[PDB]
């Protein structure tokens, strides 16, 4: 299963350039919509 | 790098100016995203 935002972590300095023209994620983030980071992480999951 | 109330030709905004590593065909002056916006600009005074 792939994912993207993950609602991980975005530095102001890495969309700018090329990456917003390729990447959907900041185009989206870029106009307010935001998804969040779930609160039990993969390895606490795993670890359970 | 820093944060402006830009216009170019009367396109009035909002955001930072950066040197872009995109290159517009000479017949072309602004740049769009999927959002339908401008966010590539060739600068009327240096055509950079
Ligand atoms: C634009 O006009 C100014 C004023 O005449 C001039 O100094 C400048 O060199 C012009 N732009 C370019 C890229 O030559």
């Amino acid at each position: 299963v792939t994912l993207a935002d993950a609602g991980f972590i975005k530095q102001y300095g890495d969309c700018l350039g090329d990456i917003a023209a390729r990447d959907l994620i900041c185009a989206q983030k870029f106009n307010g919509l935001t998804v969040l980071p779930p609160l039990l992480t993969d390895e606490m999951i795993a670890q359970y | 790098n820093k944060c402006v109330n830009f216009n170019f030709n009367g396109l009035t905004g909002t955001g930072v100016l950066t040197e872009s590593n995109k290159k517009f065909l000479p017949f072309q002056q602004f740049g769009r995203d999927i959002a339908d916006t401008t966010d590539a600009v060739r600068d009327p005074q240096t055509l950079e």
